[PDB]
RNA sequence: CGGAGAGGUA
DNA sequence: GGGTATTCGCCGCGTACCTCTCCTCCGCAAGTATCCTATTCCTTGCAGCGGT
DNA sequence: ACCGCTGCAAGGAATAGGATACTTGCGGGCTATATGGCGGCGAATACCC
């Protein structure tokens, strides 16, 4: 539904309005199964198992500077976007880093 | 070799050939043009570039791609790794009389 | 179209149903793959995950 | 305007006609006026003490602008042609107050000598001393001389060592703008602040707007670089156009004078005040040429300077000379055509001589007859009779007046007709209906909207 | 719905037809001008500059190359504001001083209108009679023209896409200058070339289509760059900014008050005039008027009339003014929405 | 023939 | 200078076999230039028209 | 019977809406950014004298 203004009018107004049932994309349906039919040939889209967006607070078990030096770190990890991550130098600072 | 559609297969060989002789037979017109230094010099930037991907692409941090965003397959590329020359056809390869 | 057709067909995680049963093809659609777009690479994961 | 009257007056005499090469940022603008304009900013300047003829032409931009005060100007530059009929000593004295040392194997900067007949001078601008040779109050040669060798590379006739910069760029000026900076703004740690920005040597942006710190010395009002007897003469009115740029620069200063980063000083400081500029204008012998009938007395005249008639031609009439063919045979006085360029002459030849009408081209006005047809080359821009000597001048944008179409054609409504469309709704539902701009459609109810 | 209608049927084959024109070309001998020394000096002399020692030697390969029994075909690439044009000017008198009939060709009609009134003013002098035709001429000018033509007295005819329009029979064709030919696509430069073969073709262009430049690099058409900027000419500083009504106001009245003249490029003819409007009430010290190349064209002259003529600062302007309007004093364009345009139409822009 | 991807046997 | 520290980019990571699918042109929008009818509006050419 | 002045009026000219040909971009188009590795090593800064 598409509504147009008029100019000279006060700061929101209404010309006209105009509505159609545009066509917008074809989605392929489910079969009655859980199969879709894709170009003939039957698929199936498995479940994924990822890591939940959110932050996490690993680290290292001592895996770098021989130490015996934990280098805790964080994850702040987005459904979209661009992640950020935080981490220890063995020196017992603290830098950032992005993506 | 044909792709059977009446198209031709890519070949990356022939296609970084393809842009080395370009850039070369650009460059060579206009230096026979006596063309302003500022273009010349980056006519050659090119023209290294082309040839840095022909003898082996991906030694530079950049590298080049043509279709699915992968770089092209250069001629050090035909001879490194697990499906080079000498991991794939000469150690070992497929022989005839045999059966499984 | 283009972009639920690019999923659809030809994706890492829609993929052809194997249909030599009944079971494999339930056992199919209920599967929990860790791997495809977001998620691990087959041959660098570790003996944890 | 002054760029315009730049090239209305160059047509009808000969005299120098310069204008004065303004900076052409805005006020406390973030650019910097391009030294090649400095170049030409500052010559104006150094022979605007000793012009003898001529015609300068300022705006009130720049005229309500401060410049450059003294000193510097004659301390550091030197302009000299050929023609410069100056003696020895009065060269001697000027370097003196330049601070010159007298040497007599000039090899560094600031220093000058005056031998027999030769004078020599290393400058502080370049590396290289030059001879000069006044012979009887005049200047005779530019030998470009070693440092220590005394030998002539080369023989000039003009010389020009202008500083590259508006403002003294050297350590000493450097510290004398820090020092005016921490006297009067505040010094912020940030390598982007202009003052550690110019403390490092670079030069910002549009670092000529703080050019008052760098002298110590107010800036002269740029009436101080007049010579003694000019006579200004005005264009329009300045007692309005002072005010509209004043308000102008206020309305930038308050502005700007925002961003901590990059302050600002006050428009008292880098322009004259409106209130100054006549406290000048009642220093100098003026002449205002407006355009419209002032009544009667001393001090003031009417120079009978009418309108042209209706002069337009178009295609539309089967004779499309009308006008012209009609003014150019009641006219008693001479007509000079201004044409604009010279191929819009041929453009004017061949349509004059539809009528029977050839010009010649003159060069001054006052080439002109009591009766003949002429042309001239310039750039003027309307035209007029000027009926005190009788003369009319027709320039070619009185040969093209207006354009007046777009006059339509009747009716792009009609009213109350088949269906008056009073409309106090009473129309049923599926009743056809004609929208004015997308045509009949069915009316289908009321209905409520967001 | 219905601009679907049309088309896929590939009415006409273009490779015959280019083939057999290029064949007809590379068959005839081309013509031999003759080449008057002092004659031609006298020509170089009311030139009020001073050629740049690339230009003089692209004028120099110009003339050595009409001066010669074959057909030249040569692009004159140079960088937008380099004195493209007196190079088509000492070649055009070359031409014209053997009564050989110029045509010079330009894809635009405010270009055609500026090139008429140079060319009138560099061959202020000389009996060479230059005459323009275009929408602007009206239909008693075009039929009084085209007689002209015909029978052999207009020896230069400025002219845009009418001029190849199968009714303009030219005497004794001699050379065609295609001016900012980075349009006209490619069967509007041939349909002139077509009629004559052995024409002589001087291309000129600031950023060659890829067709064309190519083929001038593979040796099919010369090449003669123009370097070293003429005079005193300063690189144009280029600012990218997010749209904003302070840098819009800030930019017009830096240039206004300096008392030059603005470009501020719209390209959207429906809206220029709500555009323009707005425009007007943000900025109440500039003068403003409109321009593009949908008017009743009587308006249009009027209007880039005025502009050359200072009578207004800010021209609110489609893109009618990306082939080469000179108007030395504007010195400021705003391109309103420069995220589509390609970057040659920028660089001309 | 190449590329991308999915899965399976020992 | 020079001894040692830290970081950074390149190298590598199993064999053999089997099955499957999926991989760019061509319409839209803007501008420009022209041409082509139909409608209406000056424009004057001719006939009227009363006056002489 | 002669004349200037105008009304009709035929057409002439300009003005609209429709069609066609270029240039440009956009955008998907049936062989044209991802972030879930780690270890070794030797070369290149770098740090502390
Ligand atoms: N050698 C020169 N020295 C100084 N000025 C020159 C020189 N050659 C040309 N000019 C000036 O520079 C301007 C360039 O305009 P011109 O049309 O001649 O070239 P152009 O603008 O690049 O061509 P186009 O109009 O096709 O873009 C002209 O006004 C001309 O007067
Ligand atoms: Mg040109």
């Amino acid at each position: 539904r598409l509504v147009i203004y008029e100019r000279e009018a006060p700061e929101g107004t209404v010309k006209d309005i105009k509505e159609q049932e545009v066509y917008m994309g074809e989605i392929p349906l489910m079969t009655d199964n859980g199969t879709f039919v894709i170009n003939g040939t039957e698929r199936v889209i498995v479940s994924q198992l990822h890591r939940s967006p959110g932050v996490f607070f690993d680290s290292d078990k001592g895996k770098t500077h021989s130490s015996g030096k934990v280098l805790y770190n964080a994850r702040i990890i987005p459904y979209r976007g661009s992640w950020l991550d935080f981490e220890f130098d063995p020196k017992d600072n603290l830098f950032v880093r992005i993506d | 070799v044909p792709l059977d559609g009446g198209r031709f297969a890519t070949s990356d060989l022939n296609d970084l050939y393809r842009r080395v002789i370009n850039r070369n037979n650009r460059l060579k017109r206009l230096l026979d043009l006596a063309a302003p230094d500022i273009i010349v010099r980056n006519e050659k930037r090119m023209l290294q570039e082309a040839v840095d991907a022909l003898l082996d692409n991906g030694r530079r941090g950049r590298a080049i791609t043509g279709s699915n965003k992968r770089p092209l397959k250069s001629l050090a590329d035909m001879i490194k790794g697990k499906q080079g020359r000498f991991r794939q056809n000469l150690l070992g390869k497929r022989v005839d009389y045999s059966g499984r | 179209s283009a972009a639920v057709k690019e999923f659809f067909g030809s994706s890492q995680l829609s993929q052809f149903m194997d249909q030599n049963n009944p079971l494999s093809e339930i056992t199919h659609k209920r599967r929990i793959s860790a791997l495809g777009p977001g998620g691990l690479t087959r041959e660098r994961a570790g003996f944890e995950v | 305007n002054a760029l315009r009257l730049h090239d209305e007056i160059s047509q009808f005499t000969d005299q120098m006609v310069m204008n004065l090469a303004d900076w052409e940022t805005l006020p406390y603008d973030s650019f910097s006026p391009h030294q090649d304009i400095i170049s030409s900013r500052l010559s104006t300047l150094y022979q605007l003490p000793t012009m003898q003829r001529g015609v300068l032409i300022v705006p009130v931009n720049t005229l309500m602008q401060r410049v450059c005060p003294h000193s510097f100007l004659h301390g550091h530059a030197l302009v000299m042609k050929k023609g410069q009929r100056l003696s020895r000593d009065a060269l001697r004295t000027q370097l003196d107050s330049a601070g010159y040392r007298h040497v007599d194997q000039v090899m560094e900067h600031g220093e000058y000598a005056t031998r027999g007949a030769l004078l020599d001078l290393f400058p502080m601008g370049s590396e290289l001393p030059y001879r000069l040779d006044f012979f009887d109050d005049e200047i005779d040669s530019l030998r470009v001389f070693d440092v220590d060798s005394q030998r002539t590379l080369e023989e000039v006739e003009a010389i020009n060592l202008l500083p590259a910069h508006e403002f003294p760029t050297d350590k000493a000026a450097i510290e004398l703008f820090r020092s005016q900076w921490r006297d009067t703004f505040e010094v912020k740690r940030d390598p982007e602040h202009i003052y550690q920005q110019v403390s490092k040597g670079t030069l910002p942006a549009g670092i000529e707007y703080w050019q008052p710190l760098f002298f110590s010395e107010p800036l002269p009002p740029l009436f101080s670089y007049f010579p003694a007897n000019t006579l200004l003469v005005n264009t329009g009115d300045l007692e309005t156009s002072a005010e509209r740029f004043q308000a102008d620069t206020l309305a930038r200063f308050e502005n700007r004078g925002v961003d901590p980063m990059r302050p600002l000083l006050p428009p008292q400081s880098l322009w004259l005040r409106v209130d100054e500029l006549f406290s000048e204008l009642k220093n100098w012998p003026r002449v205002q040429l407006k355009t419209e009938h002032l009544p009667t007395k001393a001090a003031n005249a009417n120079l009978g300077f009418q309108k042209l008639p209706d002069l337009a031609v178009q295609a539309q009439q089967k004779a499309p000379l009308d006008a012209l063919r009609k003014f150019l045979e009641t006219f008693d006085g001479p007509v000079v055509f201004s044409v604009e360029s010279e191929g819009r002459r041929e453009a004017l030849g061949e349509l004059l001589a539809r009528i029977k009408i050839a010009p010649q081209r003159i060069m001054r006005l006052d080439e002109a007859s009591d009766r003949g047809r002429y042309l001239m080359i310039g750039a003027a821009e309307h035209g007029f009779v000027d009926t005190v000597r009788n003369l009319a001048l027709i320039c070619e944008s009185d040969l093209l007046g207006e354009r007046v179409a777009r006059r339509r054609q009747d009716s792009r409504r009609t009213i109350n007709p088949d269906t008056l469309i009073r409309n106090l709704a009473e129309l049923h539902i599926g009743q056809p209906v004609v929208h004015l701009e997308h045509g009949v459609g069915r009316y289908a109810g009321m209905t409520t909207l967001e | 719905s219905r601009a679907r209608q049309k088309a896929a049927e590939k009415v006409r084959d273009v490779a015959a037809e280019l083939l057999d024109i290029y064949a007809q070309r590379a068959a005839k001998e081309g013509f031999a001008f003759k080449h008057d020394r002092e004659q031609y000096q006298l020509f170089c002399d009311s030139f009020p500059f001073e050629t740049t020692p690339d230009q003089a030697q692209a004028i120099n390969a110009v003339l050595s190359d009409m001066c010669q029994p074959l057909a030249m075909d040569r692009l004159v690439c140079g960088d937008v504001g380099f004195g493209k044009t007196e190079v088509a000017m000492r070649a055009a008198f070359l031409a014209v001083d053997n009564h050989k009939q110029v045509a010079v060709l330009v894809p635009t009609t405010l270009l055609a209108q500026q090139h008429y009134d140079n060319f009138r003013d560099r061959f202020a002098n000389w009996p060479v009679r230059i005459e323009m035709i275009s929408r602007f001429r009206s239909a008693k000018e075009q039929t009084q023209i085209l007689a002209e033509v015909a029978e052999g007295k207009i020896d230069i005819l400025i002219g845009t896409h009418k001029l190849l329009q199968s009714d303009v029979k030219f005497k004794d064709l001699g050379l065609l200058i295609v001016d900012e030919e980075h349009r006209f696509g490619v069967r509007h430069k041939e349909r002139i070339k077509a009629m004559r073969a052995n024409v002589d073709i001087l291309t000129l262009t600031a950023t060659p289509i890829p067709r064309t430049l190519n083929m001038a690099m593979s040796g099919m058409r010369d090449l003669s760059i123009i370097a070293t900027p003429p005079a005193r000419r300063l690189a144009v500083k280029t600012f990218v900014r997010e749209y904003d009504s302070m840098v819009v106001r800030e930019a017009i009245l830096r240039e206004i008050l300096r008392g030059g003249q603005v470009y501020y490029l719209y390209n959207d003819v429906e809206n220029i005039q709500k555009a323009a409007e707005r425009l007007a009430e943000l900025v109440p010290e500039a003068r403003i008027a409109i321009g593009h190349g949908q008017m009743r064209e009587r308006e249009l002259e009027r209007v880039m009339n005025d502009f050359h003529h200072q009578r207004f600062n800010v021209l609110v302007c489609t893109t009618i003014i990306e082939t080469g309007i000179d108007i030395p004093t504007a010195n400021t364009i705003i391109i309103e929405r420069a995220d589509h345009f390609g970057l040659a139409q920028l660089h001309q822009l």
